[PDB]
């Protein structure tokens, strides 16, 4: 099964935006030239208005559908600050993304669709607010936001310093998504010596697949214009694995006690919140922090992930299991969670970094000599030794048999204290 | 695998099952119970096994939920002190957020004007006796608003189509061949949609039983829109259709609460509001930016044959449908839900080495 993320044609593509009024192909511009026009004053941050040295400028969607407006050049922003000019004006400046309100603008389509002429415009503060030339169509000067909202279908001569067009384009840079496939069987083992199937080994199986806006990844190993023209969106993998957690000889008619440990360390949670500003809830669904914010819902769909419905963080697991086996001979016990595995890579392929949770609620065994032979390993006591949260406390009704290659699931079973009550 | 091929399933997400409910901190066996007329107070009452008491959560965009009963298909809604059932209207009352506390124990909560401000849960005032659910803006360590589930009871979904590739354009055998109306139609995606959004003969009540939720299915193909046997040298006119009718757009409007823009996105009501995103992912449609809405439009384009022998030529304009499907896979809407693009238009020909038309200009009909 292939994957489509849908992103629109606009959030593939650097576009130079041009005005749709004027006679001289004047747009937005990243000339080096003050303004030209007296009550127009130009800076170092002022995204200018030009006929030269044009802006290729993507938009990155937002979950609520207004978007972030980013420079190929040099991965800057667009930004409305919140100082005032004449007729309470707000200057449009270049600033670094931090994901506030200020940075984010939404885009209206108006004019005659029907004969190709269309044209937009850009708003802000609940469109209480539209995106301007400062006074001039066919010269050079700035762009700033204005209160002062006039009739679209008399384009009354105001609103045509606010209307734009698509020209020239350069792509984005897309990685390609993968195709899914199928989790495999709990590995067997082949005999007694047989130590099972260790992580690093482990057939992976991917699940999901999100494009991530470079803006929101901390790559330190790219300088921001590197990272925005080849590295326009990186990819975040979603994989599953049987992770194993003990692998042992169960001498016949012995009982043993066996550590189990799962979940995941507060180290690697917090790089993941370093990098992306995400990291996992305690119900195993994704958490975001400000700074990604605005996409949780656009990359929880394509990750095939859920989003977490509660506030407590996922923790390091540590449970004490006593098994006892009721063959007459010694045998090779070997037991696998689910891991829940997160990949970052690069446009060309290359690793960023991998982050794992492992999710001890989906658990099996396997055994040599095998069945029929052997007789399943039966769970005699549960204690849970150390866990920093309360999300989870219940352990499972003793005593309990874990069929070979039967996946036990701890919501479907009998837990102290008794769940769904 | 088979079964592993389930593992997502086995650990179901919210709208996936129907539900029991009981405040955690209650002695008796008490549940949560909604009343039979459409409209009244949701209440503590006796548990039993009536459909008054079973409740299906359906799930949103941003998490949220809209918890809408068995018996007759009404939410749950926010009013004033108390929360109330009625019927749903996609009102902002209407959307509550589950937060799970632990494993076993959840809370619900409603939120105001304000975003960041006045979450408040819902909570009896008695444990003794059956009680209307009221708000607290008492929400760390309070186990009164503590929910679990008494009883969880998996739906049976429909079977969604496989994904297809792009409609491919079609291929015509000789001079004489006009060629085919239309192309394979192509499903390009599906999405579910509850009950409670769609517009249907069969009662609310009687959706929520056997078929809880409904898919829309989305499929492109070709349709033709001229074919003619170009002498060499020589210009023709045809006439090109696009959009959408008056009476499709109503129709698909008045169904699924959906209409489509200007910009061919996609414009969504009151009722499918909090949806648009899951929708549009899952169909591979975007929404829409613009306020205007798609009309019908009848165009006239010049075409020239270059070549200095004859050419069958059929040209085809991209088209786009919609369909409405009940759990069983019957269709609902009688009247066709579909958009002609003219801005996409694929040109058949005979013999297929032969050039492109040479597209001239472009008038509009003012019928």
């Amino acid at each position: 099964t292939s994957l489509n993320y849908n992103l629109p044609e606009i959030s593939k593509k650097f576009y130079n935006l041009k005005n749709k009024y004027s006679r001289n192909g004047y747009g937005l511009s990243k000339t080096e030239f003050p303004s030209s026009i007296e009550n127009c004053p130009s800076n170092e941050y002022s995204i200018m208005y030009d006929n030269k040295d044009p802006r290729f400028l993507i938009r990155f969607l937002l979950d609520d559908g207004r978007y972030i407006i980013a420079d190929r050049d040099d991965g800057e922003v667009f930004d409305e600050a919140p100082t005032y000019l004449d007729n309470n004006n707000h200057p449009i400046i270049s600033r670094h993304y931090t994901g506030e309100e200020r940075q984010k603008f939404e885009q209206v389509g108006s004019g005659d669709y029907i004969t190709g002429e269309q044209f937009f415009q850009f708003y802000t503060q609940n469109k209480t607010r539209v995106l301007s030339n400062c006074r001039a169509l066919d010269s050079r000067t700035i762009l700033l936001s204005t209160a002062k909202i006039f009739p679209i279908y008399p384009p009354a001569s105001e609103t045509q310093l606010t209307a734009f067009v698509n020209s020239s384009f350069y792509a984005a840079a897309i990685p390609q998504l993968p195709q899914t496939s199928l989790l495999e069987n709990i590995p067997e083992p082949t005999s007694l010596d047989d130590s099972g199937v260790l992580p690093k080994d482990a057939v992976r199986a991917v699940k999901g697949s999100a494009l991530l806006p470079c803006i929101i990844v901390h790559d330190p190993n790219l300088n921001n214009s590197d990272k925005m023209k080849f590295n326009t969106y990186y990819l975040l993998e979603y994989k599953e694995y049987w992770h194993q957690l003990w692998s042992q000889i169960i001498p016949a008619h012995q009982t043993v006690k066996i550590q189990e440990r799962t979940g995941i360390s507060e180290v690697v949670q917090n790089s993941m919140i370093e990098d992306l500003n995400m990291y996992i809830g305690a119900d195993f669904g994704m958490l975001f922090y400000f700074r990604s914010s605005g996409f949780k819902e656009q990359i929880t769909r394509g990750l095939n992930r859920p989003l977490s419905q509660t506030t407590t963080q996922l923790g390091e697991r540590v449970e004490e299991m006593e098994y006892y086996n009721s063959n007459d001979l010694d045998v090779r016990y070997v037991k696998y969670a689910l891991a829940r595995e997160f990949t970052l890579k690069r446009v060309n392929g290359e690793i960023v970094k991998n982050w794992v949770a492992v999710d001890y609620r989906l658990a099996g065994i396997q055994s040599y000599p095998n069945a029929p032979i052997t007789n399943p390993l039966t769970l005699t006591k549960h204690t849970i030794i150390r866990c920093e949260n309360s999300y989870d406390g219940h352990i499972f009704k003793t005593p309990l048999i874990f069929k070979n290659g039967e996946v036990i699931v701890k919501t479907n079973e009998e837990l102290i204290p008794k769940i769904n009550q | 695998m088979r079964n592993l091929d389930f593992i997502d399933s086995f650990i179901p997400t919210e709208g996936k099952y129907i539900r029991v409910m009981d405040f955690y901190n209650s002695e008796y066996p008490f549940c949560i119970h909604a009343p039979s007329a459409p409209n009244g107070d949701i209440m503590t009452e006796i548990c039993s096994r009536e459909n008054n008491q079973y409740f299906i959560f359906f799930p949103t965009d941003d998490g949220r939920v809209i918890i809408a009963n068995r018996h007759n298909g009404s939410v749950f809604t926010g009013e004033a002190t108390s929360v109330v059932s009625d019927i749903y209207t996609g009102s902002p009352l209407q959307f509550f957020r589950e937060v799970k506390r632990t494993m076993a124990t959840y809370y619900l909560a409603i939120q105001n004007p304000e975003s960041a401000t006045d979450v408040r849960a819902l909570e009896p005032h008695s444990h003794e006796l059956p009680s209307r659910l009221y708000y607290t803006n008492n929400i760390e360590n309070n186990s009164n608003i503590l929910i679990s589930n008494k009883e969880q009871i998996y739906l049976t979904l429909p079977s969604l189509p496989e994904n297809e590739q792009y409609p491919k354009t079609p291929v015509l055998s000789g001079i004489d061949d006009i060629g085919p109306n239309q192309s394979e139609k192509s499903i390009i995606g599906s999405t579910l949609i509850p009950c409670i959004m769609v517009s249907d003969f069969i009662s609310l009540g009687e959706r929520m039983k056997t078929t809880p939720y409904y898919y829309v299915k989305h499929t492109q193909y070709w349709q033709s829109m001229w074919s003619a046997l170009f002498p060499p040298g020589s210009k023709e006119t045809k006439t090109e259709k696009s959009g959408i009718t008056d009476t499709s757009q109503i129709s698909m409007t008045d169904g699924i609460n959906v209409s489509i823009g200007a910009d061919f996105g996609l414009r969504f009501g009151n009722k499918t509001f909090g949806i648009k995103g899951g929708f549009t992912y899952d169909t591979k449609t975007q929404i829409t930016n613009t306020s205007q809405l798609l009309i019908e439009t009848t165009y006239t384009r010049e075409y020239t044959n270059t070549e200095n022998f004859p050419v069958r030529y059929t040209g085809y304009v991209l088209a786009s449908e919609f369909t409405l499907h009940r759990s069983d896979g019957t269709q609902v809407n009688t009247i066709p839900w579909v958009a002609l693009n003219d801005n996409y238009t694929t040109i058949a020909r005979y013999p297929h080495f032969a050039s492109e038309p040479l597209l001239g200009n472009t008038k509009i009909i003012t019928d």
